[PDB]
């Protein structure tokens, strides 16, 4: 029973990638604030 | 989601990477100084907000860049700060005053998103500043080549020049220096 063949490894992977207002966002150290948000017909 | 922020600890480097992608962003490949008032440190559970601000341009286009960081109701403590330059025309790379250290660090992830992976240019900037003293004070930051993974650091006088294997030119740093942080 002889060794089988040596393989050379290397790694392989692939991971996986308000409906109005959108997302709200205060100024740091002012009340001003920014609701920024996407919109389209469907 | 920083997997290299040592115990959530984030190096100057990944800092000065992240300011250097604005600065793309804004067309300002060049950071004309940059001054560290504190580190960032990831808490162990949840995340952190940061913000980058840039101000509106002054004099030879320079803008103005500071970083405040806040977790979750956290008052914005400032990280660093200072002023981004345009790049110039011609840089004059500094003359070798540091010997050569080939810098590679494995597991650089996302090496490719950077233009030097901040876990490499951690370790490099660690080659030439010092382990003991964390380099806080980064001026003429110049960028040229990107995606980096195994670099040839030429330190200078108080920069340095990172290249690749091949000799080929990929940032300059004109005087980056540490301080005792703890």
């Amino acid at each position: 029973d002889l060794p089988t063949y040596a393989f050379e490894h290397r790694h392989y992977w692939l991971e996986p990638a308000d409906p109005l207002l959108g997302t709200v966002v205060s100024t740091p150290g002012s009340d001003r604030l920014t609701a920024v948000a996407q919109w389209s017909r469907r | 989601a920083q997997p290299w922020a040592v115990d959530g600890l984030v190096p100057n480097a990944a800092l000065v990477e992240a300011a250097i992608r604005l600065g793309d962003l804004a067309g300002t490949p060049v950071v004309g100084e940059l001054v560290v008032d504190a580190p960032v440190v990831l808490p162990r559970r949840g995340s952190r907000e940061v913000q980058l601000i840039v101000g509106e341009p002054g004099e030879q286009r320079r803008r103005p860049i500071e970083v405040f960081s806040r977790e979750a109701d956290e008052p914005w403590t400032r990280h660093a700060h200072g002023t981004l330059a345009p790049a110039a025309a011609a840089v004059p790379e500094p003359a070798a005053a540091g010997d050569a250290t080939d810098v590679t660090v494995a597991g650089l992830r996302d090496a490719d998103r950077y233009g030097i992976h901040p876990a490499l240019l951690d370790a490099a900037v660690r080659t030439v500043v010092g382990d003991d003293l964390l380099p806080s004070v980064w001026t003429g930051v110049s960028l040229l080549a990107s995606g980096a993974t195994a670099v040839t650091v030429t330190p200078t006088a108080t920069g340095l020049r990172l290249t690749d294997p091949a000799g080929q030119p990929v940032l300059t740093v004109e005087s980056v220096r540490g301080t005792p942080f703890v």
